[PDB]
Protein backbone atom coordinates (compact mmCIF):
# COMPACT_ATOMS: atom_id res chain seq x y z
CA UNK A 1 0.00 0.00 0.00
CA UNK A 2 2.94 2.07 0.35
CA UNK A 3 4.13 1.21 -3.34
CA UNK A 4 4.60 3.73 -5.62
CA UNK A 5 4.44 7.88 -5.53
CA UNK A 6 2.50 10.53 -7.36
CA UNK A 7 5.26 12.33 -7.46
CA UNK A 8 7.30 9.75 -9.34
CA UNK A 9 4.37 9.63 -12.14
CA UNK A 10 4.70 13.69 -12.09
CA UNK A 11 8.86 12.89 -13.10
CA UNK A 12 7.58 10.19 -15.25
CA UNK A 13 5.11 12.48 -17.20
CA UNK A 14 7.95 15.34 -17.46
CA UNK A 15 10.35 12.22 -18.91
CA UNK A 16 8.52 10.88 -21.45
CA UNK A 17 7.67 14.11 -22.45
CA UNK A 18 11.94 15.21 -22.74
CA UNK A 19 12.64 11.83 -24.20
CA UNK A 20 10.29 12.05 -27.02
CA UNK A 21 11.29 15.75 -27.82
CA UNK A 22 14.37 14.58 -29.33
CA UNK A 23 13.26 12.65 -31.98
CA UNK A 24 10.67 15.11 -32.79
CA UNK A 25 12.79 17.84 -33.04
CA UNK A 26 15.01 16.39 -35.47
CA UNK A 27 11.74 15.07 -37.90
CA UNK A 28 10.45 18.32 -37.71
CA UNK A 29 13.74 20.34 -38.78
CA UNK A 30 14.81 18.02 -40.94
CA UNK A 31 11.31 17.97 -42.44
CA UNK A 32 11.10 21.60 -42.80
CA UNK A 33 14.32 22.13 -44.08
CA UNK A 34 13.44 19.75 -46.90
CA UNK A 35 10.43 21.52 -47.64
CA UNK A 36 12.20 25.07 -47.88
CA UNK A 37 15.38 24.02 -49.65
CA UNK A 38 14.25 21.96 -52.25
CA UNK A 39 16.44 23.94 -54.79
CA UNK A 40 19.38 23.46 -52.22
CA UNK A 41 19.73 19.94 -51.61
CA UNK A 42 21.84 17.45 -53.38
CA UNK A 43 20.39 14.00 -53.84
CA UNK A 44 22.69 12.04 -51.54
CA UNK A 45 21.68 15.08 -48.42
CA UNK A 46 17.88 14.92 -49.79
CA UNK A 47 18.01 10.59 -49.05
CA UNK A 48 20.11 11.23 -46.08
CA UNK A 49 18.19 13.99 -44.60
CA UNK A 50 14.64 11.61 -45.47
CA UNK A 51 16.65 8.77 -43.50
CA UNK A 52 17.46 10.71 -40.62
CA UNK A 53 13.05 11.14 -40.70
CA UNK A 54 12.52 7.59 -40.62
CA UNK A 55 15.43 6.38 -38.25
CA UNK A 56 14.02 9.14 -35.57
CA UNK A 57 10.49 8.10 -36.21
CA UNK A 58 11.70 4.30 -35.37
CA UNK A 59 13.55 5.39 -31.74
CA UNK A 60 10.33 7.23 -31.04
CA UNK A 61 8.07 4.02 -31.83
CA UNK A 62 10.39 2.13 -29.68
CA UNK A 63 9.59 4.32 -27.07
CA UNK A 64 6.15 4.24 -27.39
CA UNK A 65 6.45 0.13 -27.48
CA UNK A 66 7.74 0.62 -24.39
CA UNK A 67 5.14 2.78 -22.58
CA UNK A 68 2.46 -0.48 -23.97
CA UNK A 69 4.62 -3.16 -23.18
CA UNK A 70 4.45 -1.55 -19.63
CA UNK A 71 1.04 -1.30 -19.64
CA UNK A 72 0.34 -4.41 -20.94
CA UNK A 73 2.61 -5.86 -17.93
CA UNK A 74 0.83 -3.71 -15.28
CA UNK A 75 -2.57 -5.29 -16.24
CA UNK A 76 -1.19 -8.69 -16.60
CA UNK A 77 -2.43 -9.11 -20.49
CA UNK A 78 0.88 -10.08 -21.50
CA UNK A 79 0.97 -13.52 -21.64
CA UNK A 80 4.57 -14.87 -23.04
CA UNK A 81 4.95 -18.08 -25.60
CA UNK A 82 7.76 -19.78 -25.60
CA UNK A 83 10.31 -22.39 -28.12
CA UNK A 84 13.71 -23.76 -27.80
CA UNK A 85 15.85 -20.85 -29.44
CA UNK A 86 19.82 -20.37 -29.21
CA UNK A 87 20.55 -17.82 -27.00
CA UNK A 88 24.29 -17.39 -28.61
CA UNK A 89 22.46 -16.32 -32.31
CA UNK A 90 19.68 -14.16 -30.24
CA UNK A 91 22.43 -12.72 -28.19
CA UNK A 92 24.10 -11.77 -31.69
CA UNK A 93 21.59 -10.22 -33.02
CA UNK A 94 20.87 -7.78 -30.03
CA UNK A 95 24.45 -7.10 -30.41
CA UNK A 96 23.70 -5.91 -33.96
CA UNK A 97 20.83 -4.23 -33.46
CA UNK A 98 22.52 -1.59 -30.92
CA UNK A 99 25.61 -1.33 -32.63
CA UNK A 100 24.81 2.33 -33.98
CA UNK A 101 23.37 3.64 -31.11
CA UNK A 102 26.96 2.19 -29.02
CA UNK A 103 28.95 3.97 -31.54
CA UNK A 104 27.22 6.95 -31.99
CA UNK A 105 28.48 7.10 -27.68
CA UNK A 106 31.93 5.51 -28.63
CA UNK A 107 31.01 2.36 -26.59
CA UNK A 108 32.28 -0.85 -28.34
CA UNK A 109 29.74 -3.84 -27.35
CA UNK A 110 31.01 -7.49 -27.21
CA UNK A 111 29.64 -10.98 -26.60
CA UNK A 112 31.62 -14.16 -24.88
CA UNK A 113 30.61 -17.71 -24.14
CA UNK A 114 32.07 -19.45 -21.30
CA UNK A 115 30.13 -22.56 -22.60
CA UNK A 116 30.25 -23.72 -26.10
CA UNK A 117 27.55 -22.82 -28.49
CA UNK A 118 24.62 -23.14 -29.05
CA UNK A 119 23.12 -22.70 -25.86
CA UNK A 120 19.86 -23.88 -26.58
CA UNK A 121 16.79 -22.66 -24.29
CA UNK A 122 12.71 -22.60 -24.01
CA UNK A 123 12.38 -18.62 -24.11
CA UNK A 124 9.91 -16.80 -25.65
CA UNK A 125 12.82 -14.96 -28.09
CA UNK A 126 10.79 -11.51 -28.62
CA UNK A 127 10.38 -10.73 -25.05
CA UNK A 128 14.23 -12.23 -24.16
CA UNK A 129 15.56 -10.07 -27.06
CA UNK A 130 13.84 -7.00 -25.68
CA UNK A 131 15.34 -7.65 -22.20
CA UNK A 132 18.70 -8.09 -23.87
CA UNK A 133 18.21 -4.66 -25.61
CA UNK A 134 17.10 -3.01 -22.45
CA UNK A 135 19.79 -3.79 -20.99
CA UNK A 136 22.78 -3.33 -24.13
CA UNK A 137 20.65 0.18 -24.34
CA UNK A 138 21.34 1.14 -20.69
CA UNK A 139 24.91 0.49 -20.71
CA UNK A 140 25.56 2.90 -23.46
CA UNK A 141 23.25 5.63 -21.97
CA UNK A 142 24.98 4.94 -18.79
CA UNK A 143 28.90 4.39 -19.83
CA UNK A 144 31.57 7.26 -18.61
CA UNK A 145 31.50 10.65 -20.05
CA UNK A 146 35.32 10.94 -21.60
CA UNK A 147 36.54 7.72 -21.51
CA UNK A 148 38.34 5.57 -24.20
CA UNK A 149 37.88 2.42 -23.36
CA UNK A 150 34.19 2.61 -22.81
CA UNK A 151 32.12 -1.00 -23.38
CA UNK A 152 29.08 -3.40 -22.79
CA UNK A 153 29.95 -6.95 -22.68
CA UNK A 154 27.20 -10.22 -22.86
CA UNK A 155 28.48 -12.90 -21.49
CA UNK A 156 26.61 -16.12 -21.33
CA UNK A 157 26.78 -19.39 -18.91
CA UNK A 158 24.77 -22.23 -18.34
CA UNK A 159 24.32 -22.53 -14.36
CA UNK A 160 21.37 -24.38 -12.13
CA UNK A 161 19.68 -25.73 -14.56
CA UNK A 162 19.60 -22.49 -16.69
CA UNK A 163 21.06 -20.00 -18.58
CA UNK A 164 23.33 -17.22 -16.85
CA UNK A 165 23.31 -14.08 -18.82
CA UNK A 166 25.86 -11.06 -17.56
CA UNK A 167 25.98 -7.48 -19.03
CA UNK A 168 28.51 -6.17 -17.58
CA UNK A 169 29.89 -2.70 -18.31
CA UNK A 170 32.30 -0.08 -17.23
CA UNK A 171 30.36 3.18 -16.67
CA UNK A 172 29.00 5.28 -14.06
CA UNK A 173 27.63 2.74 -11.38
CA UNK A 174 25.12 3.01 -9.23
CA UNK A 175 24.96 4.59 -5.58
CA UNK A 176 24.42 1.65 -2.76
CA UNK A 177 20.79 2.89 -1.90
CA UNK A 178 19.67 3.07 -5.43
CA UNK A 179 20.63 -0.86 -6.48
CA UNK A 180 17.04 -1.48 -3.99
CA UNK A 181 15.35 0.96 -6.52
CA UNK A 182 16.43 0.53 -9.97
CA UNK A 183 14.12 -2.14 -11.06
CA UNK A 184 10.93 -0.11 -10.01
CA UNK A 185 8.64 1.52 -12.37
CA UNK A 186 9.48 5.23 -12.62
CA UNK A 187 12.87 5.01 -11.06
CA UNK A 188 15.93 6.91 -11.96
CA UNK A 189 19.07 7.85 -10.65
CA UNK A 190 19.17 11.47 -9.83
CA UNK A 191 22.16 13.01 -10.24
CA UNK A 192 24.77 15.42 -12.13
CA UNK A 193 25.92 11.68 -14.33
CA UNK A 194 22.31 11.46 -15.39
CA UNK A 195 20.81 14.80 -15.86
CA UNK A 196 21.32 14.90 -19.77
CA UNK A 197 20.65 11.26 -19.98
CA UNK A 198 17.03 11.07 -21.35
CA UNK A 199 14.48 8.01 -20.13
CA UNK A 200 11.26 7.15 -18.21
CA UNK A 201 12.56 4.43 -15.69
CA UNK A 202 10.23 1.66 -17.38
CA UNK A 203 12.90 -0.41 -19.14
CA UNK A 204 13.81 -2.78 -16.14
CA UNK A 205 10.77 -2.81 -14.70
CA UNK A 206 9.63 -4.18 -18.06
CA UNK A 207 12.72 -6.52 -18.28
CA UNK A 208 12.18 -7.74 -14.41
CA UNK A 209 8.38 -8.96 -15.48
CA UNK A 210 9.29 -10.53 -18.63
CA UNK A 211 12.20 -12.30 -17.21
CA UNK A 212 9.81 -12.84 -14.01
CA UNK A 213 7.09 -14.36 -16.39
CA UNK A 214 9.61 -16.91 -17.37
CA UNK A 215 10.32 -17.99 -13.66
CA UNK A 216 13.74 -16.13 -13.88
CA UNK A 217 15.42 -13.30 -12.00
CA UNK A 218 17.15 -10.89 -12.53
CA UNK A 219 19.98 -8.99 -10.30
CA UNK A 220 22.64 -6.41 -10.16
CA UNK A 221 25.93 -5.70 -9.04
CA UNK A 222 27.86 -2.19 -9.17
CA UNK A 223 30.59 0.01 -7.92
CA UNK A 224 30.13 3.67 -7.93
CA UNK A 225 32.80 5.07 -11.01
CA UNK A 226 33.45 1.34 -12.02
CA UNK A 227 30.55 0.10 -13.30
CA UNK A 228 27.78 -2.38 -13.36
CA UNK A 229 26.90 -6.45 -13.56
CA UNK A 230 23.43 -7.02 -14.30
CA UNK A 231 22.88 -10.65 -14.21
CA UNK A 232 19.66 -12.40 -15.57
CA UNK A 233 18.95 -16.15 -14.70
CA UNK A 234 16.19 -18.02 -16.43
CA UNK A 235 15.53 -21.94 -16.63
CA UNK A 236 16.46 -24.21 -19.95
CA UNK B 1 32.20 35.11 -44.10
CA UNK B 2 30.22 35.55 -40.42
CA UNK B 3 31.54 32.37 -37.98
CA UNK B 4 29.08 30.94 -35.78
CA UNK B 5 29.81 28.40 -33.11
CA UNK B 6 27.52 25.71 -32.71
CA UNK B 7 26.99 24.24 -29.44
CA UNK B 8 24.87 20.70 -28.82
CA UNK B 9 25.55 17.55 -27.87
CA UNK B 10 23.50 16.00 -30.66
CA UNK B 11 25.31 15.41 -34.02
CA UNK B 12 21.99 14.82 -35.92
CA UNK B 13 20.82 18.80 -34.30
CA UNK B 14 24.31 19.92 -35.18
CA UNK B 15 24.37 18.32 -38.63
CA UNK B 16 20.36 20.09 -39.62
CA UNK B 17 21.05 23.80 -37.87
CA UNK B 18 24.94 23.73 -39.38
CA UNK B 19 22.53 22.75 -43.01
CA UNK B 20 20.88 25.75 -42.97
CA UNK B 21 23.08 28.36 -41.34
CA UNK B 22 25.63 27.27 -44.28
CA UNK B 23 22.44 28.29 -46.42
CA UNK B 24 23.02 31.92 -45.21
CA UNK B 25 26.64 32.16 -46.29
CA UNK B 26 27.49 31.56 -42.36
CA UNK B 27 31.12 29.65 -41.41
CA UNK B 28 30.28 26.64 -38.42
CA UNK B 29 32.23 25.42 -36.08
CA UNK B 30 30.94 22.49 -34.03
CA UNK B 31 31.47 21.89 -30.02
CA UNK B 32 29.99 18.99 -29.11
CA UNK B 33 29.86 20.05 -24.80
CA UNK B 34 30.46 23.37 -23.25
CA UNK B 35 34.15 22.55 -22.56
CA UNK B 36 34.61 22.08 -25.72
CA UNK B 37 32.68 25.24 -27.01
CA UNK B 38 34.72 27.39 -24.29
CA UNK B 39 38.40 25.30 -25.76
CA UNK B 40 37.47 26.29 -29.27
CA UNK B 41 37.00 30.41 -27.86
CA UNK B 42 40.94 30.56 -27.95
CA UNK B 43 41.23 29.15 -31.54
CA UNK B 44 38.72 32.25 -32.71
CA UNK B 45 35.80 34.53 -31.53
CA UNK B 46 32.85 33.69 -33.37
CA UNK B 47 29.81 36.56 -34.17
CA UNK B 48 27.37 34.45 -32.92
CA UNK B 49 26.60 31.04 -30.11
CA UNK B 50 23.81 28.86 -30.40
CA UNK B 51 24.12 27.18 -27.41
CA UNK B 52 22.28 24.09 -26.00
CA UNK B 53 21.57 23.45 -22.21
CA UNK B 54 21.78 19.71 -21.63
CA UNK B 55 24.57 18.68 -22.40
CA UNK B 56 27.40 16.04 -20.82
CA UNK B 57 30.69 17.32 -19.14
CA UNK B 58 29.52 20.63 -19.39
CA UNK B 59 26.37 22.36 -19.14
CA UNK B 60 24.99 25.63 -20.81
CA UNK B 61 23.76 27.42 -17.87
CA UNK B 62 27.38 27.25 -17.05
CA UNK B 63 28.66 28.23 -20.53
CA UNK B 64 26.42 31.63 -20.49
CA UNK B 65 27.73 32.10 -16.45
CA UNK B 66 31.91 31.75 -17.75
CA UNK B 67 31.28 33.55 -21.11
CA UNK B 68 30.77 36.46 -18.88
CA UNK B 69 33.41 36.12 -16.92
CA UNK B 70 36.20 37.11 -19.90
CA UNK B 71 35.68 40.39 -21.58
CA UNK B 72 36.39 39.29 -25.10
CA UNK B 73 33.82 36.68 -25.04
CA UNK B 74 31.49 38.66 -22.73
CA UNK B 75 30.05 40.70 -26.04
CA UNK B 76 29.43 37.43 -28.18
CA UNK B 77 25.87 37.60 -28.77
CA UNK B 78 24.22 34.14 -28.06
CA UNK B 79 21.05 32.10 -28.58
CA UNK B 80 19.93 29.79 -26.85
CA UNK B 81 18.26 26.64 -28.26
CA UNK B 82 17.00 23.99 -26.29
CA UNK B 83 14.13 21.30 -25.27
CA UNK B 84 14.30 22.89 -21.70
CA UNK B 85 10.52 24.01 -21.99
CA UNK B 86 10.03 26.17 -18.37
CA UNK B 87 9.05 29.99 -18.32
CA UNK B 88 11.94 29.70 -15.37
CA UNK B 89 14.41 28.03 -17.87
CA UNK B 90 14.06 31.17 -20.20
CA UNK B 91 14.34 33.69 -17.42
CA UNK B 92 17.52 32.25 -16.05
CA UNK B 93 19.26 31.75 -19.25
CA UNK B 94 17.90 35.36 -20.08
CA UNK B 95 19.33 36.33 -16.95
CA UNK B 96 22.94 34.75 -17.84
CA UNK B 97 23.98 37.29 -20.72
CA UNK B 98 21.95 35.15 -23.20
CA UNK B 99 20.35 37.27 -25.77
CA UNK B 100 17.09 35.04 -26.86
CA UNK B 101 15.95 31.79 -25.99
CA UNK B 102 14.54 29.27 -28.60
CA UNK B 103 12.73 26.48 -27.48
CA UNK B 104 13.32 22.48 -29.11
CA UNK B 105 11.22 21.20 -31.35
CA UNK B 106 12.05 24.47 -33.32
CA UNK B 107 11.01 26.06 -37.03
CA UNK B 108 14.51 26.14 -39.21
CA UNK B 109 12.93 29.40 -40.69
CA UNK B 110 12.31 31.24 -37.41
CA UNK B 111 15.68 30.39 -36.48
CA UNK B 112 17.39 31.69 -38.99
CA UNK B 113 15.31 34.94 -38.94
CA UNK B 114 16.35 35.38 -35.55
CA UNK B 115 19.84 34.20 -36.05
CA UNK B 116 19.79 37.15 -38.60
CA UNK B 117 18.30 40.13 -36.31
CA UNK B 118 21.66 38.68 -33.84
CA UNK B 119 24.03 39.20 -36.74
CA UNK B 120 22.67 42.53 -38.61
N1 LIG C 1 24.17 -0.05 -16.73
C1 LIG C 1 23.85 0.94 -15.87
N2 LIG C 1 24.71 1.73 -15.22
C2 LIG C 1 24.32 2.74 -14.37
N3 LIG C 1 23.07 3.05 -14.09
C3 LIG C 1 22.13 2.27 -14.67
C4 LIG C 1 22.45 1.23 -15.64
N4 LIG C 1 21.34 0.64 -16.03
C5 LIG C 1 20.33 1.26 -15.38
N5 LIG C 1 20.80 2.24 -14.61
C6 LIG C 1 20.08 3.17 -13.72
O1 LIG C 1 18.84 2.57 -13.40
C7 LIG C 1 17.79 3.48 -13.75
C8 LIG C 1 16.59 2.75 -14.26
O2 LIG C 1 16.95 2.07 -15.45
P1 LIG C 1 15.77 1.85 -16.51
O3 LIG C 1 14.62 1.25 -15.70
O4 LIG C 1 16.38 1.22 -17.76
O5 LIG C 1 15.27 3.42 -16.78
P2 LIG C 1 15.82 4.67 -17.77
O6 LIG C 1 16.99 4.01 -18.58
O7 LIG C 1 14.53 5.02 -18.57
O8 LIG C 1 16.07 5.51 -16.61
C9 LIG C 1 18.43 4.44 -14.76
O9 LIG C 1 17.80 5.70 -14.71
C10 LIG C 1 19.87 4.52 -14.23
O10 LIG C 1 19.88 5.40 -13.11
MG1 LIG D 1 21.65 18.29 -25.32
Amino acid sequence: RLKRIDRMKTEFIANISHELRTPLTAIKAYAETIYNSLGELDLSTLKEFLEVIIDQSNHLENLLNELLDFSRLERKSLQINREKVDLCDLVESAVNAIKEFASSHNVNVLFESNVPCPVEAYIDPTRIRQVLLNLLNNGVKYSKKDAPDKYVKVILDEKDGGVLIIVEDNGIGIPDHAKDRIFEQFYRVDSSLTYEVPGTGLGLAITKEIVELHGGRIWVESEVGKGSRFFVWIPK
Amino acid sequence: SKKVLLVDDSAVLRKIVSFNLKKEGYEVIEAENGQIALEKLSEFTPDLIVLDIMMPVMDGFTVLKKLQEKEEWKRIPVIVLTAKGGEEDESLALSLGARKVMRKPFSPSQFIEEVKHLLN
